[PDB]
């Protein structure tokens, strides 16, 4: 029939159909893009609900180490001994004043990576509550391992608007971030057609680029990038 | 801000050479050099059951069943020649030099802070007391640690390499320098002079040592006992197998060094006992009991964080002791 | 209902074709009353002349295959089915759905009686074992066990043991020898306890909730699994009374006209499969009917295991 | 308790293999559970290894299995300390008595 | 508007082989075409606590319990028999050339305009300093890596092998030449200029280095180590893997090819370490930490960016830092 878009995720059957057993069938496609994941021959007398279903199975699996490949490093606070861990905080980046540190009893409170060499400062409270006011990584922050580094950066000149594919990662249909078109639009303060104009992509007539600060914005309302 | 680096990883000072065994006869040993090395062999061992019983094999006619078969095992043993009182065990000793400074660091400004303070410590205190003991420990065979128990005469040859040729040798008598006894003589303050040259970088020390005892004639000797998988029968289960590298007996070098490392002196417990290894926590296997507890706060660690962080320099003994364990060589750091 | 004297140890039997639909809720093993109706079939065929009586079975279920085949895109499975005849007018019949299964048990039989003292105990074993070779166990033929290698007798093993060791020792000898399969036994108690935590859990749960939770697999979210502590299979327990009990002759084209006939309802229970080597004593294993017939409830069970 | 019911029924698995298969040559083929792993090869050899396993009675190698029943605890500093590793340590005591046991009267 | 391209892959220049190693003794290295190859064997290790305690291990019952149960495992070594003392290490080096052409360009304008940023910069100062300085790094022996922090004395000895045969021949002094100091020597600057023809273009260069170590008699030398899978029981543990190929320790490829590449002295911090090896974001290992941060605007993407996007050529010392990435070779550009 026709593909099935969930996000960045493109499910496109071939033109040829088989015929396996007795009743008809395709060979249906999955693409994230243009990596294929899983070609599975599938009757033609699926509806699109349960071509969606036979494929649901390996997006949650490749979700999964989505999220377990691109987290965010972790920050523990401990006390003096260091080893009960007071707090934790996913951290988008970690204090420049981070080295190579174990905890003594000559400071209270101190910050230690999560990584096996730990990286950490003797802190107090404040300056903690400062580091963690600064530095701490947004909740979907997995989905900026999924986007180029060209759309993410905060300088002009070296920054690229994103694709449909880019876009479609985080605000539509099954992308990343879960929220639709109209709620992605209402967080831009733009209008559904505006937005769907930005979305979809094809000819260059009604699609336009997104532009820098809305982008960003879009980012920092959806909980991707750069929203402490 | 000076905190203690993740990883502290120090190469190991004092690097020892496998101790090759041979045997021969006493006054033979100065045409010691091409003497038969001790082979390990095997031999078949039957035992009656002789371990402490846990109130339930105490039974008479289950204990009869017990003893009526008797366990079988091959073990490897090391013996002399029967043309043999002698056992000759040859070593080389590398002292290195750069005792302060990691192989592997995190922290740079705790490296130079590092460096500094085993810097002061050379400054004021330089490698001699540390290296007159372990002039002691090479004087001594006590890396023939069961092999001069019960030795009527030991004799111990340490022989300075220079261009492949000797440079100083120093004849000694293991009987006389004691295990426990750190006295003061003149050969063993030269060769504290070149273990001292050696661990300040000052030169290359390379040092052959020549360990003779007088066991016995086809007595059993001692080498360094290796690990069995168990993957045979039970009757010859192979119990027990002594180390060689090719046809000739030998103890390990970490064995060595471990017997070279017997200088603490300066645990907070009685000292009656003698001299323990250098190791944090001072362990020792045989006792099964840590002097140097971090709760008396006189291991290593403890010690070296108040040196480094705090500047609280401990006891001039203690930081004898603390840079010893940095000539040892460890892990330190986070682990 | 009462201790066995003796226990006699039916070997390997390779059922052919078992019932494997045990139940209208449950599939696979076929049902204990099968194995106890058995037992008491061969009691009333060769246990009346040999002046001994038949009671109690221990099921080992040293194999078991189902003939079913799991269809492409499903998690379910189907039963593979037999061609039957054709109709007088050469058109397919309509089918029934039935299942079966290739199983390879061994029972334990409790033996009671004075004939126990009035032959050898291997001349009633070897007799029950030569009457059980051409029966029945759950609809399928027993393989008799033809030109293999090594053929196996029973043991009957008397239970009156003149010392505790000795019965010790005869015991394990027993289920060393029963050893590669599992005693299925009945765990109305750990079924009750379950119901009770339940009702703590949730009100107005009823005993097949009860049931249907200690056989899934529960997901709990912080994602574990809920652990169990046996097999924990959902077995028929008896059958319960939906009609009162009719004269012999009252009911049309029942299967004799001197049997009173009840029309009943499968009862569920929980039954557990354990390796044989954790009981007290293999009696423990053995199934026993209980009627109550007043009541309707015509269980079968293991009364005496814990 | 489970655990070493599936060893058990493991061993008679065994029991459904060939009566000779641990007479057969190779460099390492676990020896020491053999007399436990093949109980038909004393049917086998008459003198050869039927009197050894009588002899030996072979219990041990459940020990062996504790050791790999060591490897399935967890690496915890908190259970040593506590009294949690000595109630770990004395059921699985009990239970590889039990097991011993069991491979005790295997002659019978 | 002349964008990076998004794949730059580059295949690397002087590409080493594994460096073989074998055991012979001083002054018969004329001859070393027959000496015996150093084999790992195993030995065994016993080992009490010597970590860091995590303040629940520091009670004495929990210590002393944690020293009767001691870490038993057994790790490959690599030691010399008793009679050879040296260690020789052979390796060739195969120089190609074309270090400006990448092996994968998405932008063809970007590709002839790193190709004209290359070509200016050999016209400006060709392949001359950066082989001087991978020259001096053949000269001394850096790829023996803790085979040289104790040798007496080390010498290296190269050849260009033109048809099978050796063309010219040089030997050096790995002790004299430091590890610090890229000075001025005419048998350094005919190899400088051998391996400078080799990266322009102008020949095929192969070269035969052989490295002879004074560490010491039957003393260990160390190999590269491997990757150990960590499936057998804790008793043998197998914690060390050296490496070998057949029967016979070897140093890594790699690690031979990072022991060359160890010129960058360029990097904005002090030169109290020395020079470090050529890598995106100038990475030490050792020492934990990146020279040529990003944030300081040294690193070799920032310098290549503004070379060949927007022609701001940076200095000389850091053109020469984005030829030896480019002789280094990487996947550089926008995965």
């Amino acid at each position: 029939m026709n593909a099935i878009h969930i996000g960045p995720f493109s499910i496109t059957p071939a033109a040829r159909g088989l015929h396996y057993g007795g009743l008809p069938h395709h060979q249906w496609t999955l693409y994230y893009g243009p990596r294929e994941m899983a070609i599975k021959t599938l009757p033609d007398s699926y509806t699109s609900s349960e071509v969606r279903d036979e494929f649901s199975d390996i997006i949650a699996e490749f979700v999964i180490d989505a999220r377990h490949r691109y987290a965010p490093d972790v920050l523990e606070l401990v006390n003096s001994d260091g080893d009960a861990v007071l707090a934790r905080v996913a951290v988008s980046r970690l204090p420049e004043a981070l080295s190579g540190c174990i905890p003594d009893d000559r400071f209270p409170y101190w910050l230690l990576t999560a990584s096996r060499p730990r990286l950490g400062l003797p802190v107090t409270l404040n300056e903690y509550t400062a580091l963690a006011v600064e530095l701490s990584a947004p909740p979907l922050a997995w989905i900026t391992g999924l986007l180029p580094g060209e759309v993410l950066t905060h300088d002009a000149e070296e920054w690229r608007p994103p694709t449909s594919w880019e876009l479609r990662h985080v605000v539509g249909e099954g992308s990343f971030t879960g929220v639709s078109g109209a709620a992605a639009a209402a967080l831009l303060g733009m209008s559904a057609t505006n937005f769907r104009k930005y979305t979809a992509g094809d000819s260059a007539a009604n699609r336009q680029k997104i532009s820098f600060a809305a982008w960003h914005y879009l980012l920092d309302r959806l909980g991707v990038k750069r929203a402490s | 801000i000076l905190s203690t680096a993740s990883v502290l990883a120090f190469e190991r000072k004092l690097d020892p050479s496998d101790a090759l065994m041979s045997a021969g006869a006493w006054a033979q040993r100065d045409a010691s050099q091409e003497w038969p090395a001790v082979t390990v062999r095997e031999k078949s061992v039957r035992g009656t059951i002789s371990n402490r019983l846990k109130t339930k094999d105490r039974d008479p006619a289950k204990l009869d069943a017990s003893i009526q078969s008797p366990n079988l095992q091959t073990v490897d043993v090391a013996n002399l020649p029967s043309d043999a009182d002698t056992l000759k065990v040859r070593f080389t000793l590398r002292v290195l030099g750069g005792a302060g400074t990691p192989s592997a660091c995190n922290d740079a400004a705790y490296r130079d802070k590092l460096l500094q303070t085993v810097a002061t410590y050379v400054n004021d205190q330089g490698f001699a007391e540390l290296a007159r003991r372990y002039a002691h420990n090479l004087a001594n065979a006590r890396f023939l640690w069961r092999n001069r128990v019960g030795a009527e005469a030991v004799e111990v040859r340490i022989n300075h390499i220079r261009q492949g040729e000797v440079a100083r040798a120093w004849r000694f008598d293991a009987l006389a320098i004691g295990l426990r006894d750190f006295k003061a003589d003149a050969e063993l303050d030269a060769l504290a002079e070149l273990i001292a040259s050696g661990l300040s970088g000052s030169g290359h020390v390379l040092l052959e040592v020549v360990a003779f005892a007088r066991i016995g004639d086809g007595q059993e000797v001692f080498p360094s006992q290796e690990l069995i998988l168990d993957k045979g029968d039970k009757k010859g289960q192979k119990s027990k197998t002594l180390y060689s590298v090719r046809d000739a007996a030998a103890i390990h070098s970490q064995k060595i060094g471990n017997a070279l490392r017997t200088i603490d002196t300066w645990y907070p417990d009685e000292d009656g006992l003698g001299p323990i290894a250098v190791e944090p926590y001072g362990s020792v296997t045989s006792q099964g009991k840590a002097y140097r507890q971090p709760k008396q706060k006189l291991d290593f660690y403890t010690l070296l964080d108040n040196w480094v962080l705090r500047d609280e320099a401990p006891a001039v003994e203690q930081q004898h002791y603390v840079i010893a364990n940095l000539i040892r060589g460890g892990v330190f750091g986070e682990a | 209902v009462t201790d066995p004297e003796a226990l006699l140890l039916l070997p390997r039997l390779s059922i052919q074709n078992a019932n494997a639909i045990s139940s209208p809720l449950t599939w696979g093993f076929p049902s204990p009353g099968a194995f106890t109706g058995f037992v008491h079939a061969l009691q009333r065929r060769v246990g009346i002349s040999l002046d001994i009586e038949l009671d109690g079975v221990g099921i080992v279920c040293h194999r078991f295959e189902a003939q079913i085949s799991q269809p492409a895109g499903k998690r379910t499975k189907v039963f593979n089915l037999t061609r039957n005849p054709l109709n007088r007018d050469g058109s397919t019949a309509a089918i029934v759905e039935e299942g079966r299964a290739h199983l390879e048990v061994s029972l334990l039989l409790g033996v009671h009686g004075d004939g126990l003292d009035d032959h050898p105990a291997q001349e009633i074993a070897r007799q029950v074992q030569e009457q059980a070779g051409a029966m029945r166990l759950a609809g399928g033929s027993i393989l008799p066990w033809c030109n293999e290698r090594f053929p196996a007798p029973n043991a009957e093993l008397l239970m009156l043991g003149g010392s505790d060791e000795q019965r010790r020792k005869n015991q394990r000898r027993l289920t060393r020898r029963l050893l590669p399969g599992f005693a299925l036994v009945s765990r109305e108690a750990l079924l009750q306890q379950h119901l009770e935590t339940l009702r703590t859990t949730l009100p107005e749960a009823t005993t097949l909730d009860a049931l249907l939770d200690l056989c899934r697999i529960n997901f709990e979210p912080p994602w574990q699994v809920r652990d169990k502590p046996g097999w924990l299979v959902p077995i028929p327990a008896g059958y319960n009374a939906l009609s009162p009990l009719y004269l012999p002759g009252e009911v049309r084209n029942a299967r004799d006209r001197e049997t009173p006939l009840r029309f009943v309802e499968n009862l569920f229970g929980l039954g557990e499969w354990l390796s044989p080597h954790r009981v007290a004593a293999l009696s423990d294993l053995l199934w026993y009917h209980h009627a109550e017939p007043d009541k309707g409830l015509y269980r079968w069970s293991t009364p005496r295991f814990v | 308790a489970q655990i070493c019911d599936e060893a058990l029924q493991y061993a008679a698995r065994l029991r459904e293999l060939e009566p000779g298969w641990s007479a057969t040559p190779g460099c390492q083929l676990h020896d020491a559970e053999q007399l436990w792993l093949d109980p038909l090869r004393a049917q086998t050899d008459e003198t050869f290894l039927q009197r050894r396993l009588r002899g030996d009675w072979p219990a041990e190698v459940g020990n062996r299995f504790a050791n790999w029943l060591n490897r399935a605890v967890s690496s915890d500093s908190q259970i040593l300390g506590s009294p949690e590793a000595a109630q770990w340590s004395q059921e699985l005591s009990k239970e590889l008595t039990m097991f011993k046991e069991i491979l005790e009267d295997e002659r019978d």
